[PDB]
RNA sequence: GAGUGGAGCCUGCGGCUUAAUUUGACUCAACACGGGGAAACUCACCAGGUCCAGACACAAUAAGGAUUGACAGAUUGAGAGCUC
RNA sequence: UGAGGCAAUAACAGGUCUGUGAUGCCCUUAGACGUUCUGGGCCGCACGCGCGCUACACUGACGGAGCCAGCGAGUCUAACCUUGGCCGAGAGGUCUUGGUAAUCUUGUGAAACUCCGUCGUGCUGGGGAUAGAGCAUUGUAAUUAUUGCUCUUCAACGAGGAAUUC
């Protein structure tokens, strides 16, 4: 660990485009629309909000 | 940055910007309450930081 | 094993690329987030980067 | 490609058990996190494994992203013998 | 674009010869086994791999180069 | 006569001091540039070049240039252990013969070199 | 109004030159523009040397070995078994 | 209110396959148009065109001294921004130091500028091209001179035709 604020925010916006792109991608016939990603303590959370989660 | 991929046209530049807003409250309380109070008022897209000590 | 298929790659343009494209070349290295500007505005919204004047 | 079947059983053992494989777009690194083989090795082994059904693969930004399949399934399960219902990431942990 | 020129001579590759080798060793007479051309002390050459017989030279090729024992 | 002419000084030291003085004596009463290079760098570099130039001015006919001795290396700095040997300094394609003197030292091989057919403009 | 156009260099473009002098763009809307400040890189050019990273199917060769590697030497710009 | 951001309908065979693991089609694919390594080249110079930088001095150059900004940016599984102390004419060096930053660099003690002197219109002490020699810094590498420093060398240019930018 142990980085600079802004260096960590942009860093989170870059962890955000990729990881938006790797869905998009991946879950194209599952009718993928769009991440979110939540911390916490414990965990870090993603939701996949998609239009077809059985097959997911 | 320049607008253009290439290199043709007049020489528009665009810029961006993001906003970073920094915050910072003290207080003094035991350890059940940082521990209650830290855990929840959770929220996605704010970074939550909680140190310690006097130096 | 075989001492003979690369040469310095720690500084200069070849160092580097962008982590989207491959692209030495047009790189946004600020802020270590290291985008060729072409792919910089192709994802500027999702980083967070937008545009207010 | 050419390997000897010392790291081609690194892969296959490897992938057999964690199902999914991951590896960065760039050859000349000679060892990849938690497989003890060249980097090479792995994208052409995998490569090789997907042509021919087994696994699939996908790429975005630097990075391939490798996908056991069921037909993948029982190849790995011939390679590594192991006995009919062997493994794979197909039995939910504790109770996660 | 241009296309082609060559002063000639086309480099060529490797062939591995042929050889039925592994005749080296000998059995007398029912049926003793003496090997022949020695062995190389590595670690990680269990004595099964031999050392190549030229001038000086005793190499080791399970080594794959490693090492000069001289005799 | 006596005086059989006189040897040459690089900044001080006539040729026969140079000759048995040793590079690192050599660069030490070198400039700017070099002692800055021979500074920097001291794992394996004018390696197998310094025992071919050697083995070729011994392999020499007497009385006679030694064999010529191709590098790429347009890099090299020139010491008084250079001396005297013929160097093919490539320069793009093809290796120019260049015969080390007394003077050159301390001027980089590829100066000796060129790397470009001059000019003429007009012509026909 | 302050200049450019004249001078010195800086820089791009043209032309020539060149082994190569990588290349897009040519009125405003091409020419300190391609984020284009190139020592390696970048690199697309030129003079040379390696490697396959040619998935997969079938066929062939082939456990009496299908193939791989290499010490020194020769060689090579080179401590590239490139080659021998 | 000053200044931007956004911005309909439609049009161009405008630019971009040289940003893209966006792509059709064509070419090539092992004596490679694939990749990499060595070296050179993009910098090559009779000369035309453009953007420019520095100047022709006296509302000035030089030397003391006065001494004032704002938008920035900065080092993890690393070597970024760097105060201070000595050493060094200088560039720089060296032992330390603070800062992942309204906290340290930094009050960024910037530069025009102000002030007291020197020079006195003389291509002059305006100008600094071209070159010589020595010293350093980046880097595996500095030769065709990456940059910096000292000394020396002391060009053209005495306000710029037709034209033309803002
Ligand atoms: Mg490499
Ligand atoms: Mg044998
Ligand atoms: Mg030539
Ligand atoms: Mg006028
Ligand atoms: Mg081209
Ligand atoms: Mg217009
Ligand atoms: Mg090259
Ligand atoms: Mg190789
Ligand atoms: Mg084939
Ligand atoms: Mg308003
Ligand atoms: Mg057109
Ligand atoms: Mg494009
Ligand atoms: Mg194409
Ligand atoms: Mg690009
Ligand atoms: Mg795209
Ligand atoms: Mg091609
Ligand atoms: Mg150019
Ligand atoms: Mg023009
Ligand atoms: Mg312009
Ligand atoms: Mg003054
Ligand atoms: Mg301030
Ligand atoms: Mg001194
Ligand atoms: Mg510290
Ligand atoms: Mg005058
Ligand atoms: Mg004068
Ligand atoms: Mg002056
Ligand atoms: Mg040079
Ligand atoms: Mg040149
Ligand atoms: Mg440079
Ligand atoms: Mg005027
Ligand atoms: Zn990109
Ligand atoms: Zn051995």
């Amino acid at each position: 660990a142990l980085i600079s604020k802004k260096r960590k925010l942009v860093a989170d916006g870059v962890f955000y485009a990729e990881l938006n792109e790797f869905f998009t991608r991946e879950l194209a016939e599952e009718g993928y629309s769009g991440v979110e990603v939540r911390v916490t303590p414990t965990k870090t959370e993603v939701i996949i909000r998609a239009t077809r989660t059985q097959d997911v | 940055t320049r607008k253009t991929p290439n290199g043709e046209g007049s020489k528009t530049w665009e810029t961006y910007e993001m906003r970073i807003h920094k915050r910072y409250i003290d207080l003094e309380a035991p350890v059940q309450i940082v521990k209650r109070i830290t855990q929840i008022t959770i929220e996605p897209g704010v970074d939550v930081e909680v140190v310690v000590a006097s130096n | 094993e075989n001492v003979w298929f690369s040469h310095p790659r720690r500084y200069g343009k070849g160092s580097r690329q962008c982590r989207v494209c491959s692209s030495h070349t047009g790189l946004i290295r600020k802020y270590g987030l290291n985008i060729c500007r072409q792919c910089f505005r192709e994802k500027a919204n999702d980083i967070g980067f937008n545009k207010f004047r | 490609m050419l390997m000897p079947k010392e790291d081609r059983n690194k892969i296959h053992q490897y992938l057999f058990q964690e199902g999914v494989v991951v590896a960065k777009k760039d050859f000349n690194q000679a060892k990849h996190e938690e497989i003890d083989t060249k980097n090479l090795y792995v994208i052409k082994a995998l490569q090789s494994l997907t042509s021919k059904g087994y696994v699939k693969t996908q790429f975005s930004w630097q990075y391939y992203y490798y996908t056991l399949t069921e037909e993948g399934v029982e190849y790995l399960r011939e390679y590594l013998n192991l006995p009919e219902h062997i493994v794979p990431g197909t039995y939910i942990q504790e109770r996660n | 674009k241009k296309v082609y020129t060559t002063p000639k001579k086309i480099k060529h590759k490797h062939k591995k010869v042929k050889l039925a080798v592994l005749s080296y060793y000998k059995v007398d007479a029912e049926g003793k086994v003496t090997k022949l051309r020695r062995e190389c002390s590595n670690p990680t050459c269990g004595a099964g791999v031999f050392l190549a017989n030229h001038k000086d030279r005793l190499y080791c090729g399970k080594c794959h180069s490693v090492y000069k024992v001289n005799a | 006569k006596k005086r059989v002419f006189k040897t040459h000084s690089y900044r001080g030291v006539d040729l026969e001091k140079l000759l048995e003085m040793s590079t690192e004596d050599f660069v030490k009463l070198a400039p700017a540039r070099v002692r800055r290079r021979f500074a920097r760098g001291m794992t394996s570099k004018p390696a197998g070049f310094m025992k071919k130039l050697r083995a070729a001015k011994l392999a020499a006919p007497e009385n006679e240039k030694p064999a010529p001795v191709r590098t790429h290396m347009r890099n090299m700095i020139i010491v008084p252990e250079m001396i005297g040997s013929v160097v093919g300094i490539y320069n793009g394609k093809a290796f120019n013969q260049v015969e080390i003197r007394p003077e050159m030292l301390g001027h980089y091989l590829g100066e000796f070199s060129i790397t470009y057919t001059p000019v003429r403009h007009g012509r026909a």
